[PDB]
């Protein structure tokens, strides 16, 4: 069970919650059989500088080998003061400083959720914190550690667990260096693993026949027509929700309402307004 | 003499919180809480199609997004002049109510329970303080761990319930201005009821009994954490179509007195908050959000909301105290058997015990039981096939306010529309009421005040500081937005 540190920057804890919803394997099996979650602010036993120091001791012991998950974006304005994640013996630690510290020493950084992968809502028009995506922040700071984007707002638990397991399997069959090279190979141009983000929603939508006939629902509760006029962003969105669906298969955005393009690099501004074409 | 203890991050809460306390003679004698992360949703929302708000605002918090969804669509309903159809009102209740179950269960077991229960000898359950004051027998501790594990599946099932008519969770697609986007079918209502029964069984047989039971091993925790003993509820879960009856009725409780809630008495101060000085003392309808992260003297990204000058708390304790419902049958029995207390309604716990560290955990479990009853009713009231939405046009100029109760406490959203776009949007959230810093006049926030008197007999293992904090179920993502 490889060590994982889970840092929250400008996140909403929704990427953590969506992980909790994993069906197969259960989050219990993930925590007890798949990874060792050594630091996570929402669920770990310890607290404060003690928790920070624990993460540091494990990071030193597993230098080059631990996985770093980032939930939320990284704000660079005001010397990093828009996100303070901890304090060690009177020294404040901003998200900017934590990423500069741990980022160089991770085996890989997993940018979970659209905020971490692409900037997301904290980076959107009208914001002023300098909310920055993980790969851009690391690159701006000369940190070359591989980054894997698992976007979505939130991602499906299967995208997160699936990418972790994919990477862990690749490392067990090729060693660390070969494993990562294998992971990089299955990423698209936006750093997303193709097993989950390689297909377009619209091309595989059960309502595509209605779209082609030009039969559009005029109210949300009309489930017969295509949802395009109501603002559906399926045509511009790369994810497998149409098949996997959500929360144990009980529903998904297009059946219930509309797709809002949550996995895309331009989310939200490029997918807005959500409720018109 | 005095020792200052700083805890950053405070863990097993949502979001970024630093607590600083001063301890003297084994007691907290002063406290400061710092919200250390800011995103600025109130400025980000400006200029957008107002219909977008009900999606954007949920990203304030992925633990309580249905709360912001609800507050937002209620504000939009008023601004757009939309009349939510009867069946849409009930559907919204079923979507939102299901997450109350998820959130209280998550809080007690996955955030709070480690305060009293020793987990298995593996991350993230270790390491922890060498002297964690964990008092349970082998048997009761094991019940806590087994239930923690079972509660992971139960909270997941709660989100399946939310998603049935909400689309997915976190971040529902199913609530919009004008109602709910998906009419409940007979088949899906069977699916919701089937999961609901499993959740009900866990709440009745495990959750409520374990809270009183653990509580009976920690009776000292009913004697501390009183704070101001002042409470706010703004109403939630409409039970009809005229905005009168709600599951939780509005009210303020302060200095032994009940009084009506008047939203015009809300002001937000910013002296000790990282916002421009000129923006202090604003009611939400004139609210302004100008960050000032270098301002001297300030120590939080949380504004300081005050109600007619009063520092109040919110959440299950506030709602259950204000509304004073009958206690659960299990609660009544265990209060008798374990505590020697005869109680019928929530206030029979007494003010001192109810407004306490453990009292807040009890209130949350009692409210979870209370919500079961409401959801049972909505399941009988809903009519399969009846329309749940209207499609209103976007107004050119309008304003609206949505009031509801998030699982953590009172929530309102205010929206002003000009040129068919968001001109201003102001959020006054639950943990804003709880986890705020001093106001301009030096009055502490609710949790700040509740920290005073908290025992710290061992400064090397100062466990009760964050124990107190966690009883409020803090959510700093919500507090700051
Ligand atoms: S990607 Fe979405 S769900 Fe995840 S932290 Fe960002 S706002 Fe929350
Ligand atoms: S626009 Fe949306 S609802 Fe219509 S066919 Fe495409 S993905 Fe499906
Ligand atoms: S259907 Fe669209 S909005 Fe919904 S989760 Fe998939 S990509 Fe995101
Ligand atoms: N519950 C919840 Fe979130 C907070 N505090 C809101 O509103
Ligand atoms: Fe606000
Ligand atoms: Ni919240
Ligand atoms: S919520």
């Amino acid at each position: 069970r490889p060590p994982v540190f889970w840092l929250q920057g400008q996140g909403c804890t929704g990427c953590s919650v969506t992980l909790l919803n994993s069906v197969h394997p259960s989050i219990a099996d993930v925590l007890l059989k798949v990874i060792s979650l050594e630091f996570h602010p929402t669920v770990m036993a310890w607290e404060g500088e003690h928790a920070i120091e624990h993460m540091r001791k494990v990071a030193e012991k597993f230098k080059g080998k631990f996985f770093l998950v980032i939930e939320g974006s990284v704000p660079v304005e005001a010397d990093g003061k828009y996100c303070i994640i901890g304090e060690a013996n009177h020294h404040e630690i901003s998200m900017v400083d934590a990423l500069k510290e741990f980022g160089p020493n991770a085996a890989a950084v997993l940018a979970v959720g659209t905020c971490a992968a692409y900037g997301g809502i904290p980076a959107a028009e009208g914001s002023e914190t300098g909310a920055t995506a993980v790969s851009k922040f690391l690159g701006d700071n000369g940190i070359k550690t591989p980054v894997v984007n698992i976007p979505g707002c939130p991602p499906h638990p299967d995208w997160i667990v699936g990418t972790v397991v994919l990477a862990l399997d690749a490392i067990k069959k090729n060693g660390l260096e070969g494993g990562l090279a294998e992971v990089v190979k299955v990423l698209d141009s936006d750093g997303r693993p193709t097993p989950f983000f390689g297909r377009n929603i619209h091309e595989n939508c059960p309502y595509l026949d209605k779209y082609d006939e030009g039969v559009m629902s005029a109210t949300f509760t009309d489930k017969v027509g295509c949802r395009y006029d109501l603002g559906c962003k399926g045509p511009m969105t790369m994810a497998d929700c149409f098949e996997r669906k959500w929360n144990g298969g009980v529903n998904w955005c297009v059946q219930n309402a509309v797709c809002i393009g949550c996995v895309e690099p331009d989310f939200p501004d490029g997918k807005s307004p959500f409720y018109q074409a | 003499g005095r020792t200052t203890i700083a805890i950053d991050p405070v863990t097993r809460i949502e979001g970024h919180l630093k607590a600083e306390v001063v301890v003297e003679n084994g007691k907290v004698v002063d406290a400061r809480l710092s919200g250390g992360m800011y995103r600025g949703f109130e400025t980000i929302l400006r200029g957008r199609d107002p219909r977008d708000a009900s999606q954007i605002v949920q990203r304030i918090c992925g633990v309580c997004p249905t709360a912001h969804s609800t507050a937002s669509v209620l504000a939009l309903d008023e601004a757009f002049g939309a009349k939510v159809p009867n069946n849409g009102r009930i559907t919204r209740n079923l979507i939102f109510g299901a997450n109350y179950l998820q959130s209280h269960i998550l809080h007690f077991y996955h955030l709070s329970a480690q305060d009293f229960v020793q987990g298995p000898d593996t991350a993230p359950f270790v390491p922890r303080f060498p002297k964690s004051d964990l008092r349970l027998s082998k048997e009761l501790n094991k019940a806590g761990v087994d239930q923690y594990i079972e509660a992971l599946e139960v909270r997941r099932i709660c989100h399946e319930m939310v998603a049935l008519f909400g689309g997915r969770m976190p971040h529902v697609q199913g609530q919009v201005v004008g109602g709910a986007t998906e009419i409940p079918t007979k088949e899906k209502l069977v699916e919701y009821a089937a999961r609901f029964k499993k959740v009900r069984d866990f709440v009745e047989q495990k959750y409520v009994p374990v809270v009183y039971t653990i509580g009976s091993k920690y009776k000292d925790m009913f004697k501390v954490g009183q704070g101001f003993k002042a409470a706010l509820c703004v109403g939630a879960f409409p039970l009809d179509n005229s905005g009168k009856k709600h599951l939780f009725m509005p009210g303020v409780y302060a200095k032994g007195k009940d009084m009506p809630f008047d939203p015009s008495k809300i002001k937000e101060y910013v002296k000790y908050s990282w916002f421009a000085e000129e923006t202090t003392g604003l009611n939400y309808k004139e609210g302004k959000t100008i960050p000032a992260p270098d301002k001297a003297g300030a120590y939080s990204f949380v504004k300081a909301p005050r109600y007619d000058g009063l520092s109040l708390e919110v959440g299950p304790l506030a709602r259950m105290w204000v509304n004073n419902p009958e206690l659960s049958p299990v609660g009544k029995k265990l209060l008798k058997d374990l505590f020697g207390i005869s109680a019928k309604k929530f206030r029979d716990l007494g003010e001192e015990a109810a407004f306490s560290l453990m009292g807040r955990h009890v209130a949350r479990a009692e409210e979870t039981y209370y919500m079961l009853g409401a959801i049972e009713g909505w399941l009988k009231e809903i009519k399969a096939g009846e329309d749940t939405v209207v499609m209103p046009a976007v107004p050119a100029s309008a304003e609206g306010t949505g009031f509801t109760e998030a699982p953590r406490g009172s929530l309102l959203h205010y929206v002003k529309v000009k040129d068919s776009k968001i001109d201003n949007y102001q959020i006054v959230s639950a943990s804003l009421w709880n986890c705020n810093p001093r106001d301009d006049m030096g009055q502490r926030g609710a949790v700040e005040e509740a920290l005073i008197g908290i025992p710290v007999d061992d400064i090397q293992n100062p466990v009760n500081v964050a124990r107190l904090i966690r009883a409020f179920d803090p959510x700093l993502g919500c507090a700051v937005h």
